[PDB]
This record gives C-alpha cells, structure tokens and sequence, in this order.
C-alpha cells in the first residue's frame, strides 16, 4: 500500500531558509505528481505546492517566489527548499499524492486525493 | 528575368477516347494563391482542454480535449472533387461512366509574387504596398510520405472550388501523442465523472519540422517549382450502385396463381402452404421456407453498433461505419448514423453572398441499400414456435440494460465471414478524392472518407512558407518576438489529375436514373446578380447495377 | 480564492447529518467537491472523492453530493467515533491550485 | 489534419490551454453523425478504426470444452499500472531453463 | 540574375552504408544569416585591462588583460556539434556508431539580399525598408590559413542550431602580441601586488588584414559562393569508453575460496597469505604481492598540477589537462578540474523564452575513469614498512608549504613513458568538431577543445562584410565619422559535413548504456506553448571498450 | 534479415538501457546464478497515417 513518509521540520529563526524532505514507496513515483500541503495549529488548510514527474513546479501565491519544490525519482523523494521564512509560516506540513497518474506542464498537481504522511512541524521565531 | 512569367493557367477538362470503350478524364486546375507571412516561425506545442463543456454531465460526446505541433508552415491541399470537376464534368462522368480509376497526379507553383506592407503613420491611416523581387517563397514537397498526411478535406480547408476566385492555404498542424480519461455520464449523474488529461507519454512523442525532412525550394519572383508526375495504384471505383439485399437475391418462388385483371388490390400468390415448400434453408429445425426464411448466398451490409463511442488512449471516438440506414433518402431527418454529413463554407460551396458564420451543411445519403433498419430487426429463440410469445423475442422496443431508450440493435453487430459491403461513393464537391493506406500489419477494407485508397504510397504533400524578411535591428539572442518586415505572396497553383473511366452500356429496357437541370434546382448552378456562387452536392452512384 | 464551510454541526447518535460547502463554477461548478475528515492531531484521512465514491475501507455511512457552485456531504447512522473536523476541497481551474476549505466541527450527541 | 486553433496561448503556463475558438454548432467539417451539426474531436470522421473492442473475458464452448475468445491487443494506457494489465497482454510463467 | 535564386535550403541527414558494415553520414545544415554593416570601416588595435578587478589583492585569477585587433569582418563558423546534429541523429550515432572519421567539408552563401533603412522623423516614429540591388556583401575564404585560426565554439558564437531560427555571424578579431606582468596574492598581501602592463615587442607584430592576404569576391543579389570540398585527414575517433584502470589490467587472482551464498556481504577470499604470494611487482625490496603492489602493463591516465597557473610572456593562464576527477558520477560537485564546463546562451541550447543575461552552464562528465581522485593517493617511504607512520606517508591531508588548503597533489605529476590515455569526448551540441594543429616543430598529443586535430590544413575561415554604401558626402581626407547608408544583408549558408562511422557489435552478455528519451528528460526535445526550443547536452560514449 | 532505421523526428525515441535499476540482471549472481528478464521490442514509434 501507499506510504509516505516525511522530515526536516524544525524551529528555525525567521528569514535564512529551511529544507523539508518526503520520501515515497509502494507505487509509481514517478507517473503521479507530488504536493505539500500545511496547516497552522487550529486553523485551516493551505496548499503550498505541487510538482509533477517532468520538473515542472506549481506554487501558491502565499509562497510563489519563495519556496521551490522539486523530486529525485530515483529515490522517490520529493525536497522544498522554504527560502525566505516569516512567523506566519508557522505550521504542520504533509506530503500528499495524487490520485490520477498525470505528467508535464499542463498537469494539474492535486485534483482530490493522497495518502497524506504523518506530516513534519516548522516554526519560525526567534 | 523579373518579367517573364514562368507558367500557363490552365483549368480545361479534357475527356479523351481510347479503345474497348474508355477514356481518358485529365482534369486541369489553377488557382491564385494568398499567403501571408506566419505569425510566428516557431513551432509550437499546444493542448486544447474545454473542461468547461465537457464537465456539464451529459456532454461527453463535444470532447475536444487534443495535443497539436502548430506549425509555420502552410498546407496546399487540392484532394477534394470540388476542385477539379464542375457541375457540368460531374454531369458527364455519373450520367455516362461505370467504373473510374485514378490514374496521374501533378502540380506546380508559377508566377510567385512578393509584397511588402508600409504604414504612412499617418493620423488617418493608410498603407502602400511594394514589391520585393529579392524576397523568397519556401516550398517543401514531402515525396518520401515523412510528414504526418493531414487531409485538408475533412476540416472543410482544401483549395477553393471556384477557378476565378482566389484562396489560401490551410495552415498546418498536427497531432501530438496525449493521454486523456473521461468517463461518460449523463444528466443526473453525482458529482462530477473524472475528466482528467493526464499528459504525453514519452515513448510515443514524434516531433517533425519540415526543415529537418524535406529539400525545401527558395523560390524568387522568377522561379517555378513542379512536383513531377504521380502514379497511383488505387482499386478500381465503381459509379454504379446495388439495389438487392438478402431478401432479392436468387429465384424467386414459382407463382402458381398469378392474378388475372390489373389493379392495386390484385396481388399474385405462391399457392403452397409454407410448411409444405420445397427449397433449402439454414433454419434446420424448422419446415418453414419463406422470403424471409429462405437461405441466401451470403449477407450484404452489417449492423454496427450505432453511436457507440469507444474510448482509447487518446480518449473516445465515434465508432465509424461503412453504410448508414437503409430507405431513409425520403426524409434528411431520417438519415441517423452512417450516412455522412458535411459542413462548408464560401471557399467550397457555401452561397458566397452570404454573411455570418452559419456553416452550410447536407447529409449524403447514397442510393445503395446495403445499410439496415434496426427497427424492423428481432432476435428470437432457437425452438421457433410461431407465433412468438412476450418471452421469445427480444423486439427493438424491449430495453437492454434498464434504460428505455436503449435497445439491443445499438450493441448489436452482425459482421461476418458472409459480409458484401460496397466502397464509399464519391462526394460532390466537397467529398475527399483519395486516401493514404494505413501503416498497420493488417489493414481495413475500405475508407469511409476518400473513394480512392492508396495501396503503397501516394503523392506527397505541398507545404509553403514566406522566408523570413528580417529588420536591420535582428538579434538572435533576445527572448522577444522577432522583427519581421509584413511580407505577403501570391502565387499561381496549377495540378493536373488524370483518370481513366469506362463508359457505361444499357442492359435493360428501362432507362435508369440521371442528374439533370430542372426548374427545382437551376438556379443553384448560375451566378446571382450579385456575382453569388453556390455548388450544391452532387449524387455518385446514380445508375443501378444488378449485384448477384 | 477559498470555498465556504459551516463553523460547526451537530447531530444526535444514530440520527443522520448533512454538511455543506460553497464555491464558484470555476472550483467546484467544474471540479466536484473532495471531502476530508481530521482527527485530533492526526493527518486528514480522505471520505469522498470528486468522483463521487469511496477509498477502500470507508464507511458506507458517508455519501457526498453536488449541485452548481456548491457540494454537500451527509453521514447516515452518524457515530460517537465521527466527531472530527471535516474540509471541502476543490481545484481553482483560474489560478491552477488546489482550494481547500474553511474546515467545519461535527459534534455527536 | 487537427482543428485549427483561432486563439493560441501566450506564456507558459500549466492552465494556459488554447482554443478551437469557434462555437460548436458552427464548424466547418465532416462526420458521420447526419442527425447532428455539432463536430468535435469525439465526432469528426476518421479514415476508419484503429484497434477493435471485443467481449473480453468471453469462454466459448464447443465439443472440446470452453476456452477464452482471444484477442488481439490489450488495454490502452495500461502501461502505467500493472495491475490494468487485464486481457489481450500476455502473462508468461516459466522456469529456470528460461529465465 | 537578380529574380532568380541561387540555392536550395537543405538539413537532411542521411545516412548510406557501404559494405562491412560503414556507413556515410552526410549532415546538411542551412541557415538565414543576418548581417549588419560594421560598427568602422577600420581596423582597430585595443587593450582591455582589468586593472580594477586585480588590484583586489587575490582575484589574479580573474585577469582579462590583452590586446586585440578588432575588424571590420565577420566570422561565419559552422564548428560544433550542434550546428549539424538533431538529438534524434545524435543517438542514432551514439548509440549504433562505435567510431567516428571526419571525411569532407562544404559550404555556401546564396540567396544574397542587401536593404538598406531609412528613417521618417515623423512624430509618431516610423521607418521604411528598401532593397538595393547594386549592393555587394563582400566574402573572402582564407583557403590557405593565412588569418589567425579562431574558431567561435569557445565564445559559443558559432552559427545557431534550430534551422528555424536566424543566426547572427560573429564579429571578427584576433590577438595582438602584449607583454604583461601579475604577481600573485592573496588577501593579506601588504600593498600593492606588483601588477604592470608593458606592451608589444616589435619583433611579434603580425597586423594581418583580409583585404591584403585573401581574394575578395563581390556577391550581388543575383550571385552565389561555394567553397568547394575540402577533405580531412584526421585521426579516428571512438564513440566508446574505456573504464579500466591499471586496478582492472591483467589476470585477477585466483580465489581458492569462493562465497557460498547469496548477499551483498559474502565477499570471496583470495586465501594466500601476502608475503607467501606469488606473481610480479616493481617492488625490488617488498615480498608483499597486492592487487595494488602488483605490477600492471602501463598507467592509465596520470595526475597532474590541479587549478595551477602558469605565466608567460603574455600573462597568467590555467594549465590544461586531458582529463579529470575520478568518482565525479557519484558527485557532480567532485568533478571540478578537467571535466568542461559550458556557458552558453539562447542561440546554441539555452531556452528561447528566458529573460536575462545568465546563460545556461554545464560541466561535462564524460564517461572514462582515465582521470584520478587525489585524496586516495600517498606517497611513503622507500623501507616500505607497514602499518606505515606519520613520519613515513605523504598523506593529501598533509599541509604544503604551510597550507592547510594546499597539499602535494596540488603540485603533484606522474606524467611518463609509461602513460596511456584517451582523447577527448565530443560534446553535442557545444563542442567543437576540428582544431588546427600547432605549427610547433613538437605538437601535442591531443586538444582539449575538439575530437578531430587536423594534421595538415583544415578548411579556411569564411568572413563576410557589407560593402561601404558610401553617401554623397565622402571625403577620404576627413578625420571625422565615415557616412555611410544603413545597410544590413540576409543571405542563406549552407553547409555539408561528411563522416564516416562504423557500426556496433554486441561484445557481451549485458546490454550497454544509451541514449534514450523518458518521462523526466521528456519535454526537453519538444516546443512549449509558446515555441519556446531548447537544446540539451548529450553524451557521446555510451558503449563501453576494453582498454587491455 | 534485417533493416536498420532511420532517425526520423527532432527528438530522441525511446531505447532499452542498461541503467542502476537492472543492472544486476545480466550478470551472474555470486553463487553464479542466471537470470533473463522481459524486453521490449518495438520501442520506436511509428507514423499510422
């Protein structure tokens, strides 16, 4: 079955930078794009970004411009380099798949679903 | 020299006689020809995706979810009926030939002209155009078949089919592989069905540019450029159509009670109760030997599966048939699937006077019967106690599936070893002349869109494209859009189609069928005090043939 | 862009509830709503997909719904073990990002 | 030949598709559907058909007992998960003499 | 004449076999060359002198200091890969071809037009273009090699890759002989580092000038120029690598203990004690036998001074070598020295649609393990006593000369009679296909910058320029500007590049690494949305060989 | 009997390759085991129509 794991979260000071780490087994990696989605403690859902098998990357305008996402298919392993880090950056973040193999530039990176990992904690503060 | 012109008009038709009643059909036509520059010289890799048609459950048949390499290369197509024959040559080949056969193919580019667009800037517009005699017209003609074959017949963009008009070339493109999943639905289904274009495959990506292909020609205002002359090796084509189906074919049963005074009402009589006939049948459990019984050489036409789309890769598509319903030329309404349906424009057939864009359309519906009524068709059970009981039939109006509208003539298919099916008929003026074959192992037996079918390769097609007339200010390694002079040429096409027909004999005392003007539809093959044109379609097959 | 949500819910054991989201025809009038369920500090569990069904091992209980700029999602014999927070999610065709919802609280009684 | 494409997208861009850019019931073409003047991709004539459908998982008797109805070719798109591999595809079992 | 082309365009790539099993690849390559008239109509001696980036004490490393002559002409060089070579035609060789022969070399100029520009001055800008058919573009072929070689594949200023798109010519200039003088630093050195420039010894003057030493041809827009073919002599090439190394020489030791199971820790065990082995080595004074004491045939590559800088006459330079870091495929960050980097922008690879200055790079990591990994190296002591001391090893974690960042394999060369190594990789699409050989009385084993070194000429440089299109106000005693008429010219090259290659045989059981396209790299080869080209280095010797 | 083909595209097709994945496929295990995995054999695209 589908397994996800994920790491790199930690307390950090703001600006500077911080580089989360998802790792992936049991199906394809590289026929399904890759997505990070977080959450603030209490507060909603925000997606953050999405990567398909070709390198092409999608952002949120929240992050657009900061962070950049990318894979290593031959590890099946998924980074985001969060450059640029704020207070309101505070948040638990997942590793999501999605559920409908999809490829290039034109791909959207997340229609509806993912075994979504247990998922890693950043902060920001100093 | 600049002022020699370097070809001849020539859009004659010449019917030449031979030996054993044939002749030789050589059709000529020229055009001039308007190409602008491209919009951009790049290719471009594009995907069309209306999530917004096809999201509204229901709608999964207006899918145009597609991938396609834009090109800056234009596509000279002279492969429609329309642009070699007039009314008239249609008149002579269906009202005096009975088989037609392709024989030649040729064409030239002459008389290439250049010019330049300058704007005054003034403050009330105006533009002055010039020559440029140093300006060059590429022309690629693709003879090693390299280039995907994209008949411009189907989209409705070949040459025009008016000599004294003038036209354009289509602009080329074509297919990119594409993955694509839509699951149908229909209005009232939950949610919404997952409609998905899930990418390109990599194994199956072919990307071609004329330049890495083809010799291209630069040709200035003082060139010409000839393809040479193509031989094809097409089936023959028949002009003729089949009246009988299963239930006319053979020796009719002896009639021993034929009536004795002339009338509506006075219909003959076989005279032998059914059970007690002599005759063979393949129903070996059963003593009955009728019209409707008896056995029969073999099967014309097929029942297909009607509206049925099937789903690929690529996404679904129409299951395509040979023959459409059989005794529908009464009403166009009636036509339903099978029988094709083309939607034209001013450039070939449309009244040109006209205005909006409201494309005009007919449906063909040919002469032949070789299709079916799914109507009067029934399955029953193999005991054969006549008359048949509620639960031994399954007529066309008993449901399959639960869904009332639905009945087993739509998932039913009756292709066999015993089919006869006849090729397409020809389609004045707007129906496709010939076809490549296909470059699978095993191929199909007819192609619904061209009479014409090719059985190893056939011509090459006519790419053109204006050079690029760059500015003094060019720089290659800028991102931007390059700088080119509005460039535009004319040029004259001019193709000669050579066929070889037979002409046709009378076998019987009747007169069969013709084309012919009358006052119902004269008007449809003169000018309009306007100057309006219009070329109405044209039927094939008029003439009979007896099949067995 | 974000879809609409309830702040909370409630519903008595064994009864049935419903819950509903809101968006545009450019989120949810052309992609259907996916609807997920949050335990406390646990990773959201997906319960309905766009598709209109279920992942493997969902409860029949839960069934979703969709009509114009909107979605809706019920549990039938609602449960004490159902008390979570739950989320609408779409996909913005516009912007090309996914849109998740504001969250809503089903309480059982 | 595909459709020509009257508006064309200007950036890259995952959501920047292009557009046919003509209504439906408006194109200029041919199909085989005469009760209807919508053409689309899912309706425009095809020179004929490539590949066929067949009653897959069919078993035939005859005097010998049932057997599957082969086929030619299997699923399409099946190249991305083993687990669509269903019929048409081969499935080889073998030994240490062969691999 | 002026209406009438002189040329054809052509890319094709084909391919014709001979017998035993050679065959021809003949590469055509046109292009659209676009020329503007000269900045100055004079020859100019120039020296750059980066003084202000070097007196920064430690940036000697950054020197730019030389002296040029710059001309009036334009350089028109088809001397790379990619300027012949799709990626498509690239793993047909790559993959199929084990060796590689330079064989001939074409090229022409045709389809000559020259315009001049005129500017309206109206309020709203707006400027007109004219043709001018008694304008000339000068050519001159140096056939003989008089004009100093400078081939454009190291600026990346050679000829464009995409047939579609224009290409600029590179403005021509060469060096000038200069005396210079830097005295290295680091920050820390006290003052000023001793930092001069002194100029041109009289005895290496050489002002060479096209118009004095090359026929010149006038071409209108009615004439053509070919250079006719000129015929390589060059060594073969190897489209194959060789991963021995002197570990992998010879006959393995035989393993009177071999493993018993399956696993990545059941390891084989020789079983003779060190001392009490037999065999060979160079050791005269050592019973120890080792697969690293043993005696090989010869040394596979050697090491060498590694980001060491060597002066001369003329200034510092970094000193060159065959090839480099070992390990370099586990960690590109390893590579470093030896391994090529290329810089290049968006007319040679780099995406089309990219904004900005920043040119796309790369470091090649070819794939023969000829170079070395200097950390695992040592030097000890003549006693060869085991488990060597601190006072008996030259470790490379030794500091040298006081420095911790220098150790001895900075200063480090094994050069020598008994040296073996390989010639460079071609690397498409940036590489240079053929370098001059040295007119030294001794001339290098090999040149890092292209494959093929022709050993006696190789064909002359083709310059270009626009022809003065003098005004009516001249007057050559005047030592102000020269006025002359706007005039830029396009004119097409086409160029024909002749190999010949031999095909692959399976050698062994395995298959052998290829080229092959998949879901990453994927997109690589095809346009975008907006026509966006982009060209990606691809490596040249896939197939392994056996060195020994 | 055989053909060779022919380079037909601007862009690369796809081509069976030894790589990190399958390496140990096509050499004897160190107990000298053998073993021959499935391959494909028409990798190349090819224009239908």
């Amino acid at each position: 079955e589908v397994q996800l794991v994920e790491s790199g979260g930690d307390l950090v000071k703001p600006a500077g930078s911080l580089r989360l780490s998802c790792v992936a087994s049991g199906f394809t990696f590289s026929s399904y794009g890759m997505n990070w989605v977080r959450q603030a403690p209490g507060k909603g859902l925000q997606w953050v970004a999405g990567v398909n098998s070709g390198g092409f990357t999608g952002y949120a305008d929240a992050v657009k411009g900061r962070f950049t996402i990318s894979r290593d298919n031959a590890k099946n392993t998924v980074y985001l380099q969060m450059n640029s880090l704020t207070a309101e950056d505070t948040a638990v973040y997942y590793c999501a798949k999605d559920r409908y193999y999809c490829t290039g530039d034109y791909c959207f990176n997340l229609i509806a679903f993912g075994y979504w990992g247990q998922g890693t904690l950043v902060t920001v503060s100093s | 020299g600049v002022g020699i012109s370097t070809g001849t008009f020539n859009n004659q038709t010449e019917f030449k006689f031979l030996e054993n009643g044939w002749v030789y059909i050589t059709a000529n036509s020229s055009r001039l020809v308007h190409l602008n520059m491209p919009e951009s010289e790049n290719y471009r890799r594009v995907v069309v995706n209306n999530l917004d048609k096809t999201a509204v459950n229901g709608n999964m048949a207006l899918d145009d979810t597609h991938a396609e390499i834009v090109t800056p290369w234009s596509l000279v197509d002279a492969n429609a009926w329309g642009v070699w024959f007039n009314p008239g040559d249609w008149q002579l080949i269906v009202n005096t030939m009975s088989e037609l056969h392709l024989v030649s193919f040729e064409q030239e580019i002459f008389n290439v002209v250049l010019k330049t667009v300058s704007e005054s800037a003034t403050q009330p517009p105006t533009k002055v155009y010039n020559n440029d005699l140093t300006a060059s017209l590429m022309v690629a003609l693709d003879s090693n078949n390299t280039m995907p074959f994209t008949p411009a017949a189907m989209r409705s963009e070949t040459l025009g089919f008016y000599p004294w008009k003038p036209t354009i070339p289509t602009p080329w493109r074509y297919y990119f592989q594409w993955d694509r999943t839509l699951i149908p639905s229909h209005t009232g289904t939950s949610g919404t069905p997952t409609n998905i274009y899930h990418g390109t495959d990599p194994d199956d990506v072919q990307f071609y540019t004329i330049e890495n292909s083809v010799p291209v020609h630069l040709l200035r205002t003082g060139d010409e450029f000839a393809t040479g002359t193509f031989f094809f090796d097409c089936k023959p084509c028949r002009l003729t159509h089949t009246w009988q189906t299963n239930r006319a074919l053979g020796l009719p049963p002896f009639l021993n009670s034929l009536p004795q005074s002339e009338g509506g009402t006075n219909f003959g009589y076989i005279g032998v109760q059914q059970d007690k006939r002599r005759g063979v049948t393949q129903m070996g459990n059963t003593n009955y030997i009728t019209e409707a019984t008896i056995m029969r050489p073999a099967e014309v036409g097929y029942s297909a599966p009607y509206y049925s789309f099937e789903a690929s890769t690529q996404g679904p598509f129409k299951t395509p048939i040979a023959a459409g319903r059989g005794g529908a030329q009464t009403d166009e309404n009636q036509a339903a699937d099978g029988d094709p349906r083309y939607a034209f424009g001013r450039q070939h057939g449309q009244k040109t006077t006209t205005t909006g864009e409201t494309p005009e359309r007919f449906t063909y519906i040919a002469h032949q019967d070789t299709g079916r009524y799914p109507e009067g068709d029934w399955i029953q059970n193999i005991n054969f106690n006549l008359p048949v009981t509620d639960d031994n039939v399954l007529l066309p109006t008993d449901p399959i599936g639960g869904k009332t509208g639905i009945n087993y003539t739509n998932i039913f298919n009756t292709y066999g070893p015993l089919t006869a099916l006849n090729n397409v008929p020809p389609v004045y003026p707007n129906g496709q002349i010939w076809d490549k074959e296909f470059d699978t192992d095993l191929k199909p037996r007819l192609h619904v869109n061209a009479p014409f079918v090719c059985q190893n390769n056939c011509p090459g097609q006519l790419f053109v494209k204006v050079a690029p007339n760059l500015t003094n200010q060019y720089d290659p390694d800028a991102s931007a859009n390059m700088s080119r002079i509005v460039t535009y040429s004319d040029f004259w096409w001019k193709g000669k189609l050579v066929f070889k027909a037979k002409l046709r004999a009378s076998h019987t005392w009747n007169p069969i069928q013709q084309m012919s003007i009358n006052v119902d539809n004269q008007f449809n093959y003169v000018p309009s005090n306007i100057g309006g044109m219009k070329i109405v379609y044209e039927k094939s097959q008029l003439a009979p043939r007896k099949l067995y | 862009s974000v879809l609409t949500q309830p702040t909370s819910v409630s519903g008595s054991l064994g009864q049935r509830v419903t819950i509903s989201c809101s968006g545009s025809t450019n989120n949810i009038g052309i992609v259907g709503a996916s609807w997920y369920q949050q335990l406390p500090g646990k990773a959201p569990k997906l319960l309905v997909y766009s598709d209109g069904n279920r992942p493997s091992g969902v409860p029949d209980r839960f069934s979703g719904s969709n009509s114009g700029n909107s979605a809706t999602l019920t549990i039938t014999g609602l449960q004490a073990e159902d008390e979570a927070d739950y989320y609408c999610q779409s996909f913005d065709t516009t912007l090309g990002a996914a849109v998740f919802g504001g969250g809503t609280h089903l309480t059982v009684l």
